[PDB]
């Protein structure tokens, strides 16, 4: 069972210190050469830093735009590769992803599920959720309800639809940002046959708050 | 650093047939040890890339066997001998010969189908909003294809262009249709200077427009 997993990311200072963390499990970590690499609008994917393995004296490489603003290493011993990055601009912003070749000529063959990292000097702030039901009576054979996330800062903010039993008809859009800050909204489309006889909850979650809202979407 | 290319910035095809993507690079990609370092990797909406193909034409495990790699020195191809619905996403090619080791822009499958009307669904702003000061607006275009769509927002009959927020889904990897949402920001003073919103949306489905609408004071 192989896989990398992320953690550290989140909202940082312009001009801050953060340090990203990739825990390996399932395949030989001690022989691996590891990597980060980052996306963000514009430049899509690039390649940022990576450190070898003890064999290849743990020699490190990094891009040009992040030399000497980010140190990465690795522990051996806890299957873990670290990213330190300091004074942080905002093209730092974007999802890192720690990726890694397990033996010679593997390619990246194992990636993270990536971590998104914001700099920015604006504040965090919790979601104000708001159920948005159908004016008119269904029918006809399908209904469509929906849910208003706004406010928030920074992203991200995780909705599902009866804590995950829906998921089909549903259809979660990218949130846009303006000076309300993030506003996001989900739809879910089910039968006519199942609301409002049957109990239709959106639920909200953002992390960087620790803010957490279930909000049932009622006939108005 | 070497320049990796792939033109095409989308690719149409039809669930059945063959399809290839191309990508060049600057430089030849052959090593002095007589390997050639281009891989291939698949990015699905909302996911984190994935190898598909290491070194111009091994297949990782678990990839499906439709997906095939040739070429040499500075041109390859992926090709798909059946493409399937599923297969939307964004592909790149990758150099993994020099420092930094860099990407191709990436190329996108559409998959193409029918065409389907937006299903649109207007709502008025809920009551927990209004006492909260804020009026919300909010206008859902569902599942249409094709992806091109246009909305226009009508106050009392008037059109309105700020204050509108647009987002987009990517294309859905099971009915490969498209949504969107549209989102008229007002106050709660605005909102009650007016009583009739509309929502109007022009598709290639409809030669009118496809019109939404209620009226405050019910
Ligand atoms: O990534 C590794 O090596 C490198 C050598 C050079 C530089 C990029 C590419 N060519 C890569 C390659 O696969 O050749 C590797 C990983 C595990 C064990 C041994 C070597």
């Amino acid at each position: 069972e192989v896989t990398l997993q992320e953690s550290g990311g989140g909202l940082v200072q312009p001009g801050g210190s953060m340090k990203l963390s990739c825990a390996a499990s399932g395949f030989t970590f001690s022989d691996a050469w590891v990597d980060w690499v980052r996306q963000s609008p514009g430049k899509g994917l690039e390649w940022v830093a990576e450190i070898r393995n003890k064999a290849n004296n743990h020699a490190t490489k990094y891009t040009e735009s992040v030399k000497g603003r980010f140190t990465i290493s690795r522990d051996d011993s806890k299957s873990s590769v670290y990213l330190q990055m300091n004074s942080l601009r905002a093209e730092d912003t974007g999802i890192y992803y720690c990726t890694s070749v397990p033996q010679l000529g593997r390619g990246f063959a194992y990636w993270g599920q990536g971590t998104l990292v914001t700099v920015s000097a604006a504040s965090t702030t919790p979601p104000s959720v708001y159920p948005l039901a159908p004016g008119s009576g269904g029918a006809g054979s399908m209904v469509t309800l929906g849910c208003l996330v706004k406010g928030y800062f920074p992203e991200p903010v995780t909705v599902t639809w009866n804590s995950g039993a829906l998921s089909s008809g549903v259809h979660t859009f990218p949130a846009v940002l303006q000076s309300d800050l993030y506003t996001l909204s989900s739809s879910v489309t089910v039968p006519s046959s199942t609301w409002p006889s049957q109990t239709v909850t959106c639920n909200v979650a953002h992390p960087a708050s620790s803010t957490q809202v279930d909000k049932k979407i009622v006939p108005k | 650093d070497i320049v990796m290319t792939q033109a095409a910035p989308s690719v149409p095809v039809t669930p059945g047939e063959s399809v290839s993507i191309s990508c060049r690079s600057s430089k030849s990609l052959l090593h002095s040890n007589g390997y050639t370092y281009l891989h291939w990797f698949l990015q699905r909406p909302g996911q984190s890339p994935q190898l598909l193909i290491y070194r111009v034409s091994n297949l990782a495990s678990g990839v499906p066997d439709r997906f095939s790699g040739s070429g040499s020195g500075t041109a390859f191809t992926l090709r798909f001998s059946r493409v399937e619905a599923e297969d939307v996403g964004v592909y790149y090619c990758m150099q993994h010969l020099e420092y930094p080791f860099t990407f191709g822009s990436g190329t996108k499958l559409e998959i193409k189908r029918a065409d389907a009307a937006p299903t649109v669904s207007i709502f008025p702003p809920s009551s927990e909003q209004l006492t909260s000061g804020g009026a919300s607006v909010v206008c859902f275009l569902n599942n249409f294809y094709p992806q091109d769509i246009t909305v226009s927002w009508k106050i009392d009959g008037a059109e309105r262009s700020s204050g509108v927020l647009n987002s987009w889904t990517d294309q859905d990897s099971s009915d490969s249709t498209y949504s969107m949402s549209s989102t008229l920001t007002l106050t709660k003073d605005e909102y009650e200077r007016h009583s009739s919103y509309t929502c109007e949306a022009t598709h290639k489905t409809s030669t009118s427009p496809i019109t939404k609408s209620f009226n405050r004071g019910e």
